[PDB]
RNA sequence: GCCCGGAUAGCUCAGUCGGUAGAGCAGGGGAUUGAAAAUCCCCGUGUCCUUGGUUCGAUUCCGAGUCCGGGCACCA
RNA sequence: GCGGGGGGAACCUGGGGAACUGAAACAUCUCAGUACCCAGAGGAGAGGAAAGAGAAAUCGACUCCCUGAGUAGCGGCGAGC
RNA sequence: UUGGCUCUUGGUCGCGCCUGCGUAGGAUAGGUGGGAGCCUGUGAACCCCCGCCUCCGGGUGGGGGGGAGGCGCCGGUGAA
RNA sequence: CCUGACUGCGAGGCCUGCAAGCCGAGCAGGGGCGAAAGCCGGGCCUAGUGAACCGGUGGUCCCGUGUGGAAGGGCCAUCG
């Protein structure tokens, strides 16, 4: 799983119906899409007792290196 | 737009009973009479758009 | 920085930070100036509205008899026993159709007007150029028009109290002099802003009680607290 | 159908956010100009949107309407 | 010193995931989470003790058979699901 | 994910009394509304520096030179 | 001179594959009209118009996923 995080684990699927709305004001929305789509995370990291990396993801990086600096 | 317009006629606020009479030339005058369902007959009137 | 007022000296007692509380604020308006007569306490208030629409206007009053014999001058016309009610229930100024004539020539020593039902066509037609939009027109909710003339008169010098809005929205009332107890003064205020709830126009909303205040008629003033 | 903005002079248009209504063009009047143009000077057209209103009153401010002007929104 | 490593007729679970067709055309819809691809376990797999169900101060892990019911329902309220 | 710091400005609503000229108006009074007056520590309102801000005075405000006044009311002009 | 260019209904039918389409006495309601019979539920007739669906507004108060509201829907009118 190489675009997951590490403190947690993340890579989800999608469909993306566009099309109109105008529901609660008038008629009813248009819709017309069956297009599957990617929807995804990020990379970056730090240092051990000298020498590291990390990868990780965003919110669980504020959390992340919090943790691991906490050794 | 078109010189005739629908109008739904009103009694004296409380509910009503409708039906065209146009627009064209004779402007904003609008009265008639006409007997509803609120009460029984009684005067009714016009009003309304 | 220094303000060219000797009232700055008096301003030492005049320190309007907290709006205060009604007994105690009445104590402050007692603690304004002290020279010619009793300190001239005179309630006013106003509020947040849309004056140019005529729709929100009110200008009323109601009975609060009290030991103040001097507020809101009102010509109080009558024809008979009602004249007895006016003269004995104690307006400082009362007259009939003839005084309406003295007005028809040009004269003006009263703040508002009240009368009996019998003459009201007269005061309500002949004086329209005399009264104007100044609120001199007697108004049934203003404690004026009708047979109810006489009891309200005893209030002008005891506890008249009335409202008034317009194109600036300020409003007024009596409350009592300086040497006035606080059990009666405070009550006159509570009941008057109970009256302010009694006469809030309904299309405007929000923090409707924006302000309540008291200018001594020519001298020092106190925004009294409209709450406690 | 929403929000806007618009019915000021012959034209297009100032508009103390309440005491006065006028500006370029437009006519004509007159002068000189070689002549037409150009020059320059001068008298005119009014509820100032129809209306009220708050006020003392109304181009001015509230508003109802009005109608034009633009834009937006329109799954039957 | 341990273990994985792979291979299996069908079955299962997860990660992906389609069009012909059906609507008498056709995109919403349906065919359809199908076929199929891949990862994984097994002789079964997942599921599994309630931050539930839903109307009774009632029920009581889950799966599987029946019925519920082709009803409640969702839909270019059309096909159909 | 991405920090610092500095300079900026623009807006937003009050607050500081920091303003109010048609006309007449003892005057340049937004109004509403209040009722017939309030200070002297500059004991002065006389002027005597300067300032606030201006479509003039102005309205406004610190300097004092200190010797019981000063303004309003009434009046009165006003649409108040 | 007014509003019957009315609500509630309709025995019976013409036409017609279906859906449409069109004519209706007569009764109640409550009116207009003449003094009274009697008339009047649009226009002298045959074109001037559109099924559904999804929405729009105004009522009714009918339902309102525990009880009460409400959102929301239905039924009446009525529009694109």
């Amino acid at each position: 799983m190489k675009e997951g995080i590490h403190p947690k684990l993340v890579p989800a699927r999608i469909i993306c119906g566009c099309g109109n709305v105008i529901e609660t004001y008038s008629t009813k929305p248009e819709i017309y899409v069956e297009v599957c789509s990617k929807c995804h995370p990020f990379y970056t990291g730090q240092q051990r007792f000298v020498d590291t990396e990390g990868r990780v993801e965003r919110f669980q990086r504020r959390y992340g290196d919090s943790y691991r600096k906490g050794r | 737009r078109i010189k005739l317009l629908l109008e739904c006629t009103e009694c004296k606020r409380r509910n009503y009973a409708t039906e065209k009479n146009k627009r064209n030339t004779p402007n904003k005058l609008e009265l008639r009479k006409y007997c509803p369902w609120c009460r029984k007959h009684t005067v009714h009137r016009e009003v309304k758009i | 920085p220094k303000h060219g007022k000797r009232y700055r000296a008096l301003l030492e007692k005049v320190d309007p930070n907290k709006i205060y509380t009604i007994d105690e604020a009445a104590h402050l308006v007692k603690e304004l100036a002290t020279a010619k007569f009793d300190e001239t306490v005179e309630v006013h208030a106003k509020l947040g509205i849309d004056p140019r629409r005529s729709d929100q206007n009110v200008r009323g009053t109601v009975s609060l008899p009290h030991g103040l014999g001097k507020q809101v001058r009102v010509l109080a016309i009558a024809k008979g026993e009602k004249i007895k009610e006016a003269e004995e229930a104690g307006a400082d100024y009362v007259g009939g159709e003839e005084i309406i004539q003295k007005i028809l020539d040009g004269w003006m020593d009263f703040d508002a007007v009240v009368a009996t039902p019998d003459v009201m066509g007269a005061v309500g037609s002949k004086l329209g150029r005399i009264l104007g939009p100044r609120g001199l027109l007697p108004n049934p909710k203003a404690g004026t028009v009708g047979f109810n003339i006489g009891e309200i008169i005893r209030e002008i010098k005891a506890g008249r109290i009335e409202f008034r809005n317009d194109k600036t929205g300020a409003i007024h009332a009596p409350v009592g002099k300086a040497s006035f107890p606080p059990e009666k003064l405070a009550d006159n205020i509570r009941a008057f802003i109970r009256a302010l709830e009694a006469h809030k126009p309904e299309g405007a909303k929000g923090t409707f009680l924006r302000s309540v205040y008291v200018t001594t008629t020519m001298g020092p003033s106190v925004r009294i607290n409209p709450h406690s």
